[PDB]
RNA sequence: CGCCACACGGGGUAAGAGCUGAACGCAUCUAAGCUCGAAACCCACUUGGAAAAGAGACACCGCCGAGGUCCCGCGUACAAG
RNA sequence: CGAGUGGCUUGCUACCUCGAUGUCGGUUCCCUCCAUCCUGCCCGUGCAGAAGCGGGCAAGGGUGAGGUUGUUCGCCUAUUAAAGGAGGUCGUGAGCUGGGUUUAGACCGUCGUGAGACAGGUCGGCUGCUAUCUACUGGGUGUGUAGGUGUCUGACAAGA
RNA sequence: UGUCCCAACGUUGGGCCCGGUGAACUGUACAUUCCAGUGCGGAGUCUGGAGACACCCAGGGGGAAGCGAAGACCCUAUGGA
RNA sequence: AGCCUGUGUACCAGGAGGGGAACAACCCAGAGAUAGGUUAAGGUCCCCAAGUGUGGAUUAAGUGUAAUCCUCUGAAGGUGGUCUCGAGCCCUAGACAGCCGGGAGGUGAGCUUAGAAGCAGCUACCCUCUAAGAAAAGCGUAACAGCUUACCGGCCGAGGUU
């Protein structure tokens, strides 16, 4: 993929447990694979600021619930580095969801996004209310 | 760094083989033996097949070790000491007679033994020690 | 077995060991002609190709020694020519000779240029959409049109389609 | 099954069927092709496949090779061609099988084979000097469905 | 059904034992292209800090932008180019032929040499250009030292001695510029080797932890859940097979682990000056202060402070000199705290 | 969990693409000869390595004194050494 | 239908071992094989392209995470360039585990007049030892080469 | 929630060095081994090669089909209970 | 099956010594001590005693340098790799191959068909010119055209073909 922009301490595991930042009807997301990646003997695949993953819907509406989705990760507690040598953290851990062409499937935002991920998918970007 | 030969041989166009066997036996009876012109010395047969041999052979090896040589100075001195009982007194004292050489570190000539000459006008199916040590990867010193 | 090749009066053959020169007003080709038991000689003003065996390994070097001292012999004469076109359909293909090689750019809409450097002393001509490739050594001269030929080659596509590439026009 | 299980000659003659019961069924369809109600004689070309090796060939071979045999004659002289070959040999070696460790062992019937000495004629054909390459070309066929190797002799026929 | 798994630790730095020189030695040179000239320098590594540079990639999309940088700081006054050393190619390799020594010494190189009281210049010159003349001559090298005494941080006065490769132009022109260096007294600076921006393949002996465990020196892992509490935690399952019942020197072992020396490639090189710019409050920990001709080596570089670390050009860059970088900033804050 | 660094290029081949070329007047990539061609082979690079028994090379110092040991203050080192 | 190679499966034999060579699966750690799953380079195509399908050279490197089950195998999920197979006493208990198998307690079904059984199921149920030799990982003292200091060479050896 | 990803730093007692005290297990012999082979088919000792200068310290336990118990399983005995 | 179970015999068991790398029963050999000599099996380039022996041929794969065998593999099938022996036919009235030249008229046969003209199918398959030349052997065309084979001649010059 296109290059980030800034270092990435990946703060998510298969499994993880996040916040659907988006009014899809999705509340809360499973992390189940991550694009792109493949690990190494007995290591859980992980993800952070940046990455698609495909995730499944763990609390929302019953027509979202238990579907499985493809995914953007906007915030995440552990910290990430910039060009400028600052770390950046945020309050929790989020992802938004998104479709084939990475266009999101919801309307409205919800919280803020890094800048970096908003340069790497524009259309999620053209949907943030803040961009830090 | 000065060897008294009472023989300087000149493995040019000379089957190794038989020249080690030559070298060996005179060496067990005392002789002090100096070969010269090593990477000179010639193996007959297909060279893909000789080659892949000293490869193996290279390969080869663990941590008790197997450390077989790569120039055509070792190679030669490796072929005469499995002519000769190098672990035992006699052997050891003979084959310590015995030195090989690249070039020719001698004012003498080497003279050339009996029955151990190739004549390349009659043969195409050969190869030299030169030519194995650099596909071996030696650093062609010669 | 024995063949003797009379030289040519517009050529004189020399030789020494295994290694045999041909000079021409076109030039000259030197040659080794090793193989087990065949003297190959310059007797006067013809060459000799002789052995004592006349077993089939044999016979057949004998033969293959005769059509290169021959093809030596029109090399430094007549010289050696290769006629080549350069065939394209969508993008135009650059073909110029720089330096000692031959450059070839737009192959296909490639960015990337795809050479070849000649061979011996051998002449590369361009006129146009044609090639000609001369000199007296038989083998460079026949190498450096193969070459050129072989530099516009494709294994990725359907050749049937994909026709662009320089070819052998004309063989001498 | 392989054959290598019952190619050799390693076991006493095992033929008489008052003493054997249960013996499957010959899987050769016929032992005289082409124009049967025709004679040998009344052919110029005689053409033989001799067996090389002495060995046993199981009824099943005895089918293939003849099968692929006969076919090709059909297919290159026609389903009446002017020829006629002959399968003259006849599984009367009957074969078993121990299929309880060696306990008991002596095994069920399961089969039959020809014996054949080595130079002995397998098959033979009868063509005219045309079809001579073709009744060849059968037996190339046959021989590679068979154990053993074999020559493919000519006897009368000397349009060489 | 067992996964795949690459092994642990590399093989390619055995055996990990400890170093015999604490004192790098270059294994390769850079190859012979520009004018004749010293393949290498030495400084003495003082502590880290981090510099704001302005992006110099033309192909990086922040070109022209300002980036922190990491940064160790190397102590690197002027050497001494004491001799000029001779090889010749033998039937063996490379065997040093003779030497031309100099007049003028260090008044402390007698710490770690017995210096040459008589000796004859020329007859080793002469001996070297016949080597040439008959064509018999191998690579040329000078044999230098550092002068401890210089740096203050340093409590070492006695010099660290090195062979270094010269190379450049015809062996002619190069032994010219050999014998040119050496006369004068041999001293020569970082300047006139390596220039800001340039890459240096850096060499020292790494920091020393003794005996360590194959968990911390071969990073296999620890053992797991219940089978970490039965009295074994950082203990390999096992040495090996039943068949070869043997242990092979491949299955990672307890043993010294540190003081080995390593050759960093590809470090570009930031700045080269003099004074105290890059210096420290409070000075750098267990160091000291610097002012005095000093280097700024991109990252991370081999061993403790203190330690003699070499620089040579880089034999295998991956990437043009992009020169003289542009320093926006040198931190010059405590590294307490 | 943080930060830094970890080629490009040569050489010889396999499968394969070809050149010249007989045996076999032709044809033929092969029989002799040759041009190319793999993450693979060798070199390049890193690490160890005078106990390599052919047990190595160079320079200087010293044989009434060069150098070294004990001793003492200490760690860039360290389980003893 | 015919001819073979392997020694991963199963069967057969009873050659070795009953004054004991500890079992399955897993784990950890190391080496290997190629009949190649990916990666490199090729040939063919019912090859336009993109992509498939089949074939060749090739063992450098890679071949991962999870749900049921003691399971091996396998079924299943999302990732992946691909998520290949096999040998090393079915590598690996003087390394681990003890879920399964495989004692002594107990239950169910079936069988047995009964004691009791079952190549069925089920709950519980113990893992000793201070390393002599050898092997290897690292560290020293001596002898040999034959006064000292400093600098090197590079046969060999290891690497993905 | 360090069971795990994936391991880190630290604490106390050992471990290591020194004074004193001071056992046991085990021992046909020889014994610096490694790769193959052979052999009652699972060899440090036989055969062929390879490697191997002696001694010592620490280590984790690959091998000595390691030590510890005249196999508990299975069969056999004109055995026992 | 280094399996099970007979039979005759010699061997191991209970049999040394020599050879077979090692190796109960494969080879020589049956053996008091000691000594000289000559052989046996097996071997004679070196390790290791004796040949780098002689006349001759083949093999280019390191095939092979392996009597027997749990132990030494190598199969069906294939081979213009190479050597040797034989049979038939053609040939200086010029063979085989290559190259050059000619490959022609009635007539695009008849039939079928809108059309088919060597070459969709069916039937026939005849004669002029001539040194040859099909009622056409293989591509090619919507059908023609066009390209070659047959067949004849030329250049060449010695074996060729089955
Ligand atoms: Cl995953
Ligand atoms: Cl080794
Ligand atoms: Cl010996
Ligand atoms: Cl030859
Ligand atoms: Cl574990
Ligand atoms: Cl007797
Ligand atoms: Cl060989
Ligand atoms: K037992
Ligand atoms: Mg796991
Ligand atoms: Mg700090
Ligand atoms: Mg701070
Ligand atoms: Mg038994
Ligand atoms: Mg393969
Ligand atoms: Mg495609
Ligand atoms: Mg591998
Ligand atoms: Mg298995
Ligand atoms: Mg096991
Ligand atoms: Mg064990
Ligand atoms: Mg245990
Ligand atoms: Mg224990
Ligand atoms: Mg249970
Ligand atoms: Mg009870
Ligand atoms: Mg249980
Ligand atoms: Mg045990
Ligand atoms: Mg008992
Ligand atoms: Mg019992
Ligand atoms: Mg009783
Ligand atoms: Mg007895
Ligand atoms: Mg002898
Ligand atoms: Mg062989
Ligand atoms: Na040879
Ligand atoms: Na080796
Ligand atoms: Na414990
Ligand atoms: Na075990
Ligand atoms: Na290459
Ligand atoms: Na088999
Ligand atoms: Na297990
Ligand atoms: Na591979
Ligand atoms: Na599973
Ligand atoms: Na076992
Ligand atoms: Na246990
Ligand atoms: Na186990
Ligand atoms: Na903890
Ligand atoms: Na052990
Ligand atoms: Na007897
Ligand atoms: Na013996
Ligand atoms: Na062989
Ligand atoms: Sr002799
Ligand atoms: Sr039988
Ligand atoms: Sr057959
Ligand atoms: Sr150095
Ligand atoms: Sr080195
Ligand atoms: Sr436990
Ligand atoms: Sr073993
Ligand atoms: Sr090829
Ligand atoms: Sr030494
Ligand atoms: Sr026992
Ligand atoms: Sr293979
Ligand atoms: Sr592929
Ligand atoms: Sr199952
Ligand atoms: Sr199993
Ligand atoms: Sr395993
Ligand atoms: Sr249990
Ligand atoms: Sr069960
Ligand atoms: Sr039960
Ligand atoms: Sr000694
Ligand atoms: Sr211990
Ligand atoms: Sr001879
Ligand atoms: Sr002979
Ligand atoms: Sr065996
Ligand atoms: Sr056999
Ligand atoms: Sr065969």
């Amino acid at each position: 993929m296109e290059a980030l922009g800034a270092d990435v301490t990946q703060g998510l595991e298969k499994g993880s447990l996040i916040t659907c930042a988006d009014n899809t009807g999705a509340r809360e997301l499973k992390v189940i694979s991550v694009h792109g990646y493949s690990g190494t003997k007995n290591r859980l695949p992980k993800a952070g600021l940046g990455d698609k993953i495909t995730v499944s819907v763990t609390k929302g509406t019953p027509e979202m619930r238990r579907q499985v989705l493809e995914a953007v990760v906007v915030r995440q507690r552990k910290p990430i580095r910039r060009p400028d040598g600052t770390r950046v953290k945020f309050e929790d851990n989020a992802a938004v969801i998104v479709d084939e062409n990475e266009d999101p499937r919801g309307t409205e935002l919800k919280g803020p996004i890094a800048r970096e991920v908003a340069q790497r998918f524009g259309s999620v970007a053209s949907a943030a209310t803040m961009i830090v | 760094a000065e060897f008294d030969a009472d023989v300087i041989v000149d493995a040019r166009d000379c089957i190794m083989g038989r020249v080690a066997s030559q070298v060996a036996e005179q060496a067990l009876d005392g002789e002090t033996v100096a070969v010269v012109n090593a990477e000179r010395a010639v193996i007959t047969g297909r060279e893909e097949q000789i080659v892949e041999k000293y490869e193996k052979r290279v390969d080869i090896g663990n941590d008790n070790g197997y450390f077989y040589p790569k120039r055509p100075d070792g190679i030669f001195k490796r072929t005469i000491r499995g002519m000769l009982p190098h672990k035992k007194q006699r052997g050891r004292e003979a084959f310590e007679s015995v030195r090989v050489y690249l070039g020719n570190p001698y004012d003498e000539d080497g003279e050339v033994l009996d029955g151990t000459s190739l004549d390349r006008l009659s043969n195409i199916k050969f190869v030299t020690l030169g030519e194995i040590s650099e596909t071996l990867g030696a650093n062609k010193t010669w | 077995p024995r063949v003797e090749l009379e030289i040519p009066e517009d050529v004189d053959a020399e030789q020494d060991h295994l290694d045999i020169t041909v000079e021409g007003d076109n030039g000259s080709v030197t040659r080794r002609l090793w193989y087990p038991d065949i003297d190959v000689s310059v007797d006067g003003d013809t060459v000799v190709i002789e052995s004592d065996e006349d077993n089939a390994k044999t016979m057949s070097t004998i033969g293959t020694f005769q059509s290169h001292i021959e093809n030596m012999f029109h090399g430094v004469t007549e010289g050696w020519e290769y006629g080549m076109e350069v065939f394209y359909s969508h993008f135009p293909m650059q073909v110029n000779v720089e330096g000692d090689e031959v450059v070839i750019e737009n192959f296909l809409g490639e960015k990337a240029p795809r050479r070849t450097t000649i061979h011996g002393d051998t002449d590369v001509e361009i006129d146009g959409e044609e090639l000609t490739v001369s000199g007296p050594d038989i083998e460079a001269v026949g190498q450096t049109a193969a070459d050129i030929e072989q530099l516009t080659r494709i294994n990725d596509k359907d050749v049937r389609v994909f026709q662009d590439g320089v070819y052998i026009t004309r063989k001498p | 099954k392989p054959a290598s299980m019952y190619r050799d000659i390693d076991k006493p003659a095992y033929t008489r069927r008052e003493y054997i019961t249960g013996i499957p069924g010959s899987k050769i369809a016929q032992h005289k092709m082409g124009r049967k109600q025709k004679d040998a004689d009344d052919y110029p070309v005689q053409i033989s496949l001799i067996v090389e090796e002495t060995v046993q060939l199981r009824h099943g071979s005895l089918e293939a090779s003849r099968l692929s045999a006969n076919r090709h004659l059909i297919k290159e002289l026609g389903e009446e061609g002017d020829y006629k070959m002959t399968l003259r040999k006849f599984p009367h070696q009957v074969l078993r099988e121990n299929k309880d460790g060696m306990r008991a062992a002596f095994g069920k019937i399961v089969g039959t084979a020809a014996r054949v000495q080595a130079g002995e004629q397998l098959f033979t054909a009868y063509c005219n000097v045309e079809d001579a390459e073709h009744v060849k070309e059968a037996f190339r066929r046959a021989y590679n469905k068979i154990t053993p190797s074999c020559r493919i002799d000519s006897s009368p026929a000397g349009n060489a | 059904p067992q996964p795949s798994r690459p092994r642990k630790g590399s093989l390619g730095f055995g055996p990990r034992k400890r170093s015999t020189s604490e004192t790098p030695r270059f294994n390769s040179w850079p190859s012979d292209d520009g004018q004749p000239g010293v393949q290498g320098f030495a400084g003495y590594k003082a502590g880290m800090t981090h510099v704001v540079l302005v992006n110099d990639e033309p192909n990086s999309p922040r070109e022209g932008m300002e980036e922190t940088v990491p940064v160790t700081v190397i102590e690197t006054p002027p050497m001494r180019a004491v001799a000029l050393r001779a090889y010749e190619d033998t039937p063996y390799g490379q065997r040093p032929l003779t030497e031309v020594w100099t007049d003028e010494f260090h008044s402390e190189l007698d710490r770690t040499l017995d210096v040459p009281e008589d000796h004859d210049p020329d007859a080793a010159e002469e001996q070297i250009r016949d080597a040439h003349e008959a064509g018999d001559l191998g690579d040329l090298r000078l044999i230098t030292h550092t002068v401890p005494d210089a740096v203050p941080s340093v409590p070492k006065k006695k010099p660290d001695v090195m062979e270094t490769r010269v190379g450049g132009g015809s062996v002619s022109d190069r032994l010219d510029h050999a014998l040119d260096i050496v006369e004068d007294g041999g001293e020569h600076a970082m300047n006139d080797i390596f220039r800001a921006g340039e890459y240096a393949d850096v060499a020292g002996v790494t920091k020393g932890k003794g005996t360590q465990g194959p968990v911390k020196r071969w990073g296999v892992q620890k053992r797991k859940g219940k089978h970490a509490r039965q009295g074994w935690r950082r203990r390999i399952g096992n040495l090996g097979p039943w068949n070869p019942s043997r242990v092979r020197s491949t299955v990672p072992q307890q043993g010294q682990t540190g003081y080995h020396q390593r050759t960093e490639l590809n470090k570009r090189l930031i700045d080269i000056g003099e004074g105290d710019e890059p210096t420290v409050d409070g000075g750098f920990v267990n160091y000291g202060e610097v002012d005095g001709p000093y280097t700024l080596v991109k990252g991370s570089v081999p061993g403790p402070d203190k330690r003699l670390v070499r620089f040579r050009p880089a034999v295998r860059p991956n990437d043009q000199p992009r020169l003289d970088p542009e320093v926006r900033y040198v931190s010059n804050e405590s590294n307490q705290g």
